[PDB]
């Protein structure tokens, strides 16, 4: 007569990797590392808004293509490829730390600068690279500012924004480098051409540069972008005699939000708090190896297909 | 295995055995029978799903993108992101990998521990009736009919009621 | 639990024993007694001043600032900057928190290994002249007054002094 | 008779983390995580500075607020919140850079540039932004070259300062910007204006720009900032025609240092190598949780409140 | 240590075995032996291989240079780069240490459990026929010439065949 | 009769660090952080290309000491210490974002602008700064454009280089920064002077300065450099009169490689994956103590002399 003491088998054992073994066989297992990703943007519970093909920076000097976009609130910015900046060809300086701004704000308030100009200034420039309404138009939250009459010496002129709030303010402006000699004096006269900008924190100087350089949207003039910020109580002083494309709008950046870079399709029943360019991650997991760039809470990234960790005895089948 | 039970003195696992971890089997003169034990079982489960459940706790950071996905970045601020983040990623799959094989080591040492557990919690309950046959196994020296094999596995065995026997039986006299 | 011997075969602690970690409790005609073991109590003891002397050690290197305080930080850089910072914070705390785990289980793990390893030394003194409770007991198969009880403590107990007496009560003969 | 062995236990039990259970309750336990910290900085055994309400930049140009810094040797440095750099309004090209490169030094020499001036340079211009002594002054290691004869063109002048030292040599030099035509003119005259500054491995050019902006201490006008590093062996050249401001002296940053910016009160009694914004860390805990803003050799930073260490065995109780 | 043996209730180790890791050293009537353990020694040297294959294995990763040896760095930047390396490397041989500490504790631990086996499956294998006597022996109650040494180290020894001589010799009755 | 369980020791035993005890001794350890390097670049099984005394820079605008590298293929690139780059003195804009850009890089091919001027303007400027064959050159990639007739007027011209490939090409200009307004008049003439470059995505613009500098290789005249990258498809047109180094040949590089910065002697005998200032290392071992600057696939750098593994049980001699 005996009694005898064992322990549970199974047919269709787990390999899993000890600190002796690399093919330790166990009864069970179960993984580590996500690699099942969803490709929509879970937006459940969450304030968003979807930028279409609206670049975050066309949302501050007023791009046409952003005019749904203009002002807001949001806890989540959605920006998407191919998004348009700039409908009159040109480029921004510092861009990419004025696009990250607005990436992690969580909503953009618009106040007019209240800028006045006199007779001798034409303040409703326009051109067909801004189409509007079936018409020729600008960048809605600045004004293309050119001699009222063809060939005329623009005037020297004074511009001050003052920031009467408690926050501090978004302000950006333009440059116009034309294409040409001949287009420059038509616009701003034969004079020299200089823009001054001065706050109690920011001076810079600006000279309109005739080149001649390849057609961009029909356009081969450019418009070069500049921001600052005015803190509260401070004032911004703009001097100028051709050349600027003044703003009639500042913007001011509100609170916090998650700005997400993807292509994915927004789906609005479900919730994650982890996203990337594919779309959204769930998991209880704490490593995934779907992407190394996330935003958001994520599980963290990993170089491994596969971490399985045992979760039975040995496995010792017979 | 550190206990040298599982995988150790035991020549094998039972695949029949799929109401529970650890287990008996006797055979005596009504036949053979098999049972398992729940106490040890849920001792090596509650440890595992505690080790599941630290595995899942969550941490509440939040991060921002420093890589545009959709335009250029500078070159050598490009570079650096690159260098820092397969740095960092370096990190994680050296200390998941470290975390999975720590992890595994220990849960197939405790399993092993409370078979040993279990089968020491025998050896004593029969003290001198029995003797171990180095194989898991108790050669039980008097009849054991299935009521006694019962209190065997249910921890209600009193040795005094066959020791007398048992002992006769184990020095070869009477 | 790993060993079986501390929240396993032994019920609970003792609060009464002030003396040590690990000790005796002995029962005869002289009465009760108590003591701690002092070679099995500085083992641990020993282990633990240890783990706590590595937690210590402090590492030399000397950090200089990369965030301004009191002035503004360039946008794109702070953004890196914090996105670096952020990181290295998460994995110091996870490795926190699996230092302090995996110690927390090597420290409850080997306290109940030296509980063991002095369970197993006085079995060895005793041999054939004692046998086990299942509880953390032996019951003494001979008269053992309080010097008796001190030398197996001491570990200076001769087994085969009291052998005979002893074998002739195990087998309950004359 | 019988003898039994046992383990001792205790009432008063802690609860800690292990691999398998979140509330494991053991005999005694200890931190791991440092809580506390000191709302001083601890200065003893340190040759240190407190600069007070001067800022590290003002070392190097002289700011009134900075006179008793201007030269010296530490082995810890510290800034202070507001800290002056600017009397007279203006800014630092890569402020940050320098800044830093001051906070890691042991200490500042001054050598003098050895620059002359002719008498139609007024090299004593001064200013009511930059008082001294209840009187009119400027930045101690600056000069504001100016037409001696209000209103007359600037001479073309030419300072080269020669390191003849074995190490590098910080040189600052100012550019000012006047707030209108009336006050260049009345200055350096009529003429164009350009700074030209050029060494062996530096050149780079400066426009003095006429601008309206508001006034910050009583100015309108600016001075921006620039600097370079001239190597030993080489010679720096200035040319200019009025806007300049020049250097008097220039700066030596000697050997290594630890640089504090801290609003805490100096204790030269307790001792540390751990410094925060909000004072000393005194540990021999692995982690804290203060902030993750730390100087010198510190506890890492956790998320965590409290990690217990198992300094004792299971407690079975009773 | 954990497992009570190595350190433990054996008093040192042999400098005589050059064989193996484990063995056996007798007594009998006919002289002495010396003899190392196969089975026990390829089992403790087969997880250390395994220990030192893990560690070897190489997971990389490309890097290139954010460091220019022989050209100036902008300042900030270099703060930056220097501020996250150091911060890197902390993390590194804050690793490579506690990964040795754990790893070689765990060596001399399960080394001390395979010497701890052996010594088990020898008290089964002799059963009844010898005692333990406290420091690694078993003193054995019938005469054990060479080939009887032989077959306990080889575990081929048959204790019914000497059952009846032993169990004489250990009662002293009978 | 008795039988006796035991295990191994040895006389001379090697100390190791557990979690516990800091000075165990156990029978057997080995070392797993690499101290030993390799004295010598091993670039056995790599197509590598030695730049001796060419810097990367220099392959680009063609200096004297890079005629043998001004094409090629490879797939590791190895840049010495005190390279050229200029021969005539100057600098480039964004350096080292260039350079590491040439040293990731797996080839450079070269490709014509077909530039052409008139007659008025002299096409082969020549210097004694670039020797090439005992008679005085100029970089090989770029011309020095000056105007035939001594002092006069350079003419406004127009050079437009089109990029038809399907992939981006790297262009590089110079603007000379004449030592005197003499030498400015003589080469360019007495017109204000300016260049503006101009594409679909960069536009810029740039003005010869006069200024008085230090001789470098007899040289008081300088030229900057600058650079981008020309999209496919895409135009980019240099609208200059005067002082523009123009580009006769353009970049184009091709695929990846491992850029190494080493004084090491190459050895084209022995394997490495991994490379430092000081040569190869070629290990099994994880960790490394020899530099925290390394390239390609290398074991981790550790603040450690040693971290011994033990291979065996605890040493109990006797
Ligand atoms: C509980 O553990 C702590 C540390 O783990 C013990 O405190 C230490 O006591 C020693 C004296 O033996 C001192 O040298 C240390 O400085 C103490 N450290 C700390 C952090 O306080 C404490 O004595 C233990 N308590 C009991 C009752 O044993
Ligand atoms: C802004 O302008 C108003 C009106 O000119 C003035 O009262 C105020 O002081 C200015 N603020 C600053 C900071 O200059
Ligand atoms: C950074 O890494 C990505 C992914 O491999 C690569 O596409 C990109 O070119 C890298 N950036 C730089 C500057 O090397
Ligand atoms: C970086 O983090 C700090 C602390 O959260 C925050 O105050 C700061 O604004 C952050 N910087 C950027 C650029 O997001
Ligand atoms: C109570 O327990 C704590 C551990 O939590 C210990 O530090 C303290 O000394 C104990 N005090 C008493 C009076 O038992
Ligand atoms: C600097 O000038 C001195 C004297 O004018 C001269 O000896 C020295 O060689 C010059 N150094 C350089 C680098 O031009
Ligand atoms: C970066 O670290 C190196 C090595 O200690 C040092 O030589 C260099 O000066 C540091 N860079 C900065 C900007 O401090
Ligand atoms: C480049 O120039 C060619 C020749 O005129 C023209 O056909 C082509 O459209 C131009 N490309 C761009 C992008 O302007």
């Amino acid at each position: 007569d005996k009694i005898c003491l064992g322990h549970h088998a199974v047919a269709n054992g787990t390999i899993v990797k000890t600190l002796t073994n690399e093919q330790e066989e166990v009864t069970n297992a179960t993984e580590t590392v996500e690699s099942t990703g969803i490709n929509r943007l879970c937006m459940k519970g969450r304030k968003h808004k979807d930028l279409g093909n609206c670049h975050p920076i066309g949302m501050l000097i007023g791009t046409p293509a952003c005019d749904l976009h203009l002002t807001g609130m949001w806890d989540t910015l959605i920006e998407r490829e191919n998004a348009i900046a700039y409908c009159y060809p040109g480029a921004t300086v510092n861009v990419e730390a004025l696009r990250q701004k607005i990436m992690e704000s969580g909503g953009i308030n618009k106040i007019s600068t209240g800028f006045t100009y006199g007779s001798s200034i034409n303040s409703a420039g326009t051109t067909r690279a801004c189409m509007r309404n079936g018409g020729n138009s600008f960048y809605a939250e600045l004004k293309w500012l050119v001699s009222k009459s063809k060939g005329q010496n623009f005037p020297q002129t004074t511009n001050t924004y003052r920031n009467t709030d408690t926050a501090e303010h978004l302000i950006m402006w333009g440059i116009h480098h034309p294409s040409s000699t001949q287009e420059k004096n038509d616009l701003y006269g034969t004079q020299s051409i200089s823009i001054s900008v001065g706050s109690s924190t920011y001076r810079n100087n600006f000279v309109p540069v005739v080149g001649a350089r390849p057609q961009v949207n029909g356009q081969s003039g450019r418009i070069d972008f500049h921001w600052t910020l005015v803190q509260p109580g401070d004032n911004i002083t703009f001097s100028h005699n051709g050349g600027l494309i003044a703003p009639s709008r500042v913007s001011k950046l509100i609170g916090r939000g998650l700005g997400i870079q993807s292509d994915a399709p927004i789906d609005n029943n479900c919730e994650s708090k982890c996203f990337w360019r594919g779309g959204s991650i769930n998991t209880r997991l704490p490593f995934q190896n779907l992407s190394p760039r996330t935003v958001g809470q994520c599980p963290k990234y990993v170089n491994r297909r596969s971490l399985m960790l045992a979760t039975g005895m040995r496995n010792v089948p017979e | 295995g550190l206990f040298g039970a599982i995988a150790g003195f035991l020549e094998n696992g039972w695949e029949g055995m799929v109401d529970g971890w650890y287990g008996f089997r006797h055979q005596n003169a009504q036949g053979t029978g098999q049972a398992a034990d729940y106490k040890s079982t849920q001792a090596a489960i509650d440890q595992i799903t505690g080790k599941l459940n630290r595995l899942v706790e969550k941490t509440n950071t939040e991060f921002e993108s420093i890589e545009s996905e959709f335009s250029e970045i500078e070159h050598q601020i490009g570079n650096v992101i690159n260098w820092t983040k397969d740095s960092i990623t370096d990190i994680w799959t050296y200390q998941a990998e470290l975390l999975v094989a720590m992890e595994n080591q220990h849960t197939i040492d405790m399993a092993d521990s409370e078979m040993l557990n279990l089968y020491e919690r025998v050896r004593k309950q029969l003290r001198q009736n029995a003797e171990e046959d180095g194989k898991g196994c108790f050669e039980i020296y008097h009849a054991c009919d299935d009521s006694c094999m019962e209190s065997i596995r249910n921890n209600t065995y009193d040795h005094s009621q066959y020791r007398e026997e048992a002992l006769l039986n184990r020095l070869n006299i009477n």
